[PDB]
């Protein structure tokens, strides 16, 4: 296959997305979800990581680790700890609102996710750590937990297979960086929010000290459709090592934004103007694209008109792939303001624990904030570069990565801007 | 707006707090669920029930969440003082948190801003002197699509004009309770000019399933 | 700890009093600012031997070896976990 878009419904795997059907374990079942369960149980963790491996699915948080190499690290015999899957739901990039979306609306389908990766990793039990605004969408998620166990799906003798899973789900308190997965961890252990260093990784050290595996929603609720399906069902759309379906949340500056499951390596161009009803004033209106949420650089419209939106097309890209949450900025955009408010955002979020994040992304935000007006001298520019090489891989978690990122996309693609902004500032006030 | 606690007449470990028998039992489901020995792991969960019975968190219940989870006080202190929700001062009866972040002000959260500041007769930070309202301004609520919205104490007011939440600030006033959802035409997250996906009838269980399984 | 890392020679410190014009110290030891550098400790011995001096050796006081784990901050069952971090 060479072109990629154009995803049937019949081949979603997030059917009931929108809300329009029975989010509950009737109209669940009624959509293929509970079907054969205690058959997947009962082949085994190898066979259920083999599926996984087969479909080349990648993590769906946003860094696209391979999601059975990711799970196969638990595959080893218990010395005396128990083991946890933990569910990542906390979501708080902006631009990503998809993860809602299926806790609000496929529920079943990440509680039977929850236990098709626990049995692969053979965990004991599932903390879905719902972020603690998501109150309605927690409350919902905790109505088909409790449908799910009184039908006998999980619990004791889950699926009548004979394994044992709970499933448990914890709120968040509002903190962005508790989306971390060792912050995660810190946080479901009732202490601050702070990430731990790796290594350990949580398959040797994860929560309370156990082996554990986080990981998101997505990647999570995907994984029953894939061992029904099959590998090479999941791995039959997209690139290579770029296999699947994702779900997309276009926003900003379009006509309809909205969140829609695509298939993978669908051009961004095609998937704005077919399912956003395209950029408010046309295409040409396009400034920028931040493609996968605040974590990666944007892009300018000289990029976005022949990009692909899986892994790699944008790794070449000078970009990630992230959560695939396209923001768009049209040409009425104060850029500057908008890159200005994004890092505020990464200082307000970012725990304080390492020095070059804690120190550097509040003196990259007040650098910002003399950007917005112009209140600098064009060598303050490759200051904040290396700045943002200061702290680029010299933190502990990538929040700071995250926070860098956005610099260098603003800078490298809109240095004329800032230096014609810096140079007006000096003209009409000195 | 500080961290660092001040003894004042409101907020001492003077201040009466207990929970009531009903959230002595959801403590109790709360502690139930984390493993013998890791008691610790349900600080945030209490304690964030010693906000919901309060509206706010005095310093006597972080005291109090010390110790009944046989914890030390500062390590409640700092969960108290990490977090965003937690209330440190008492808050008002509705407290409104506009989503200022980089999708929702492309999309003009400002103007909602401003229309609440103009409503209310207040800024950011502060509360109405009926003590019915605390207008502050959060980070990305993970309502990105539906941009601009607001939160009101657990509910997302999504797809907002001014005209709209003027319209909720006015049934929060009015004593009702307004309907938790967009406030345009679509429904949760769809396209607005009609569903460009998932239009066909879902397939139903045992579609394209594998054999030999 | 760069400064660990040589032996030293000094001597015992004799009496400083107080000057009666500005309260200065005071001293009548010449001797009380010699501190020698020496590499090894057999080298301070012998020149303290080879100049009539008798002297007291404090052997070298490395620190033992510890034993560091990150993850025993977090751990299941033992006492070792951090309460906060
Ligand atoms: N979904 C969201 O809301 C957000 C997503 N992100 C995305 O998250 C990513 C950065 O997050 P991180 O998890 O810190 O980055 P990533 O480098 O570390 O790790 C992803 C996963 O791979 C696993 N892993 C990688 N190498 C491993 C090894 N050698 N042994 C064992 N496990 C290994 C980690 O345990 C982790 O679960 C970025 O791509 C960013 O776009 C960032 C912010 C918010
Ligand atoms: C600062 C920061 C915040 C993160 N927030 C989230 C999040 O909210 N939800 C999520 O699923 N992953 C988040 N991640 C990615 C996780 O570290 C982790 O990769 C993911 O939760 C689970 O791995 P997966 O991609 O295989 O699903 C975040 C990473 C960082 C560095
Ligand atoms: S880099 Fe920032 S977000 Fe990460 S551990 Fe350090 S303070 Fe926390
Ligand atoms: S940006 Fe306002 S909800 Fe995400």
């Amino acid at each position: 296959k060479t072109s990629f878009g154009s995803l049937k419904d019949e081949d979603r795997i997030f059917t009931n997305l929108y809300g329009r059907h029975d989010w509950r374990l009737k109209g669940a079942q009624s959509r293929g979800d509970w079907y054969k369960t205690k058959e997947i149980l009962l082949k085994g963790p190898d066979w259920i990581l083999g599926e996984v491996k087969t479909s080349g699915l990648r993590g769906r948080g946003g860094a696209g680790f391979p999601t059975g190499l990711k799970w196969s690290f638990m595959n080893k015999p218990s010395d005396g700890r128990p083991k946890y899957l933990v569910v990542n739901a906390d979501e708080g990039e902006p631009g990503t609102c998809k993860d809602r979306e299926i806790i609000r609306h496929d529920p079943h389908k990440l509680v039977e996710g929850c236990l098709v990766g626990g049995r692969a990793m053979g965990a004991r039990a599932a903390y879905i750590y719902i972020r603690g605004e998501f109150y309605n969408e927690a409350s919902n998620l905790q109505v088909a937990i409790r449908e799910a166990y009184e039908a006998g799906l999980i619990g004791k003798n889950a699926c009548g297979s004979g394994y044992d899973f709970d499933v448990f789900v914890v709120r968040g308190a509002g903190a962005y960086i508790c989306g971390e997965e060792t912050a995660l961890i810190e946080s479901i252990e009732g202490k601050q929010g702070k990430p731990r260093l790796k290594p350990p990784f949580p398959a040797d050290v994860g929560v309370f000290g156990c082996p554990t595996t986080v990981a998101n929603v997505e990647t999570v609720a995907v994984s029953p459709t894939i061992c029904r399906r099959g590998g090479a069902w999941f791995a039959s759309f997209g690139r290579e090592r770029n296999s699947g379906t994702k779900l997309f949340n276009i926003s900003g500056h379009v006509n309809n934004p909205c969140t829609v499951e695509e298939e993978m390596s669908v051009p961004l161009k095609e998937l704005i103007e077919k399912h956003a009803g395209g950029v408010t004033g046309g295409w040409d209106n396009l400034l920028a694209v931040i493609p996968g949420g605040s974590s990666t650089p944007l892009i300018p419209k000289s990029v976005c008109e022949t990009v692909l939106m899986d892994f790699d097309a944008l790794i070449q890209a000078q970009t990630g792939l992230g959560t695939a949450a396209v923001i768009v900025m049209d040409r009425s955009t104060d850029i500057v303001k908008a890159i200005a408010r994004l890092i505020e955002f990464y200082k307000h979020e970012s725990c304080g624990q390492c020095t070059p994040c804690r120190e550097g992304v509040d003196w990259m935000n007040k650098v910002m904030a003399r950007f917005v007006r112009g209140d600098a001298r064009p060598a303050e520019i490759d200051s904040l570069w290396e700045i943002s090489k200061q702290i680029e891989g010299h933190t502990i978690c990538a929040l700071g990565d995250g926070a860098a990122w956005p610099v260098q996309g603003l800078i490298r693609h809109f240095r004329p801007e800032l230096e014609e902004r810096m140079q007006r500032f000096a003209q009409q006030h000195q | 707006a500080l961290f660092v606690h001040r003894d004042t007449p409101k907020n001492n470990p003077e201040t009466p707090f207990d929970f009531t028998p009903e959230n002595y039992k959801r403590i109790e489901a709360i502690v139930k669920n984390y493993p013998e020995g890791h008691k610790a792991a349900a600080v945030l969960p209490v304690l964030d029930l010693a906000q919901r019975q309060n509206g706010w968190l005095p310093i006597s219940a972080m005291n109090k969440v010390a110790e009944i989870l046989q914890v030390p006080p500062m390590r409640v202190y700092e969960v108290a003082t990490f977090y965003t929700m937690y209330n440190r001062k008492p808050v008002g009866k509705y407290h409104i948190q506009v989503c200022t972040t980089t999708p929702c002000m492309l999309r003009n959260s400002d103007s909602i801003l401003e229309a609440i500041q103009k409503k209310l007769g207040i800024k950011v930070g502060e509360t109405t002197p009926d003590k019915l309202f605390t207008l502050i301004e959060v980070e990305c609520l993970g309502a990105c699509v539906n941009a601009p919205m607001v939160q009101i104490n657990d509910n997302y007011y999504e797809d907002l004009t001014p005209k709209d939440i003027e319209e909720i600030i006015d049934e929060l006033k009015a004593g009702k309770i307004p309907k938790p959802g967009p406030r345009s035409g679509r429904f949760s997250c769809e396209p607005a000019g009609g569903l460009t996906s998932l239009t066909e009838p879902p397939k139903g269980p045992g579609f394209g399933v594998q054999a030999g399984l | 700890v760069n400064n660990t890392k040589k032996w030293k020679m000094e001597f015992d410190t004799r009496e400083r009093w107080e000057n009666p014009l500005m309260g200065w110290a005071s001293t009548a030891d010449p001797l009380s600012n010699l501190v020698l550098t020496f590499s090894t400790k057999e080298d301070a011995i012998a020149f303290a031997e080879k100049n009539g001096w008798s002297y007291d050796v404090e052997e070298r006081k490395v620190p033992k070896p510890k034993s560091k784990s990150y993850g025993a901050n977090f751990s299941w069952n033992k006492r070792t976990r951090v309460s906060t971090k």
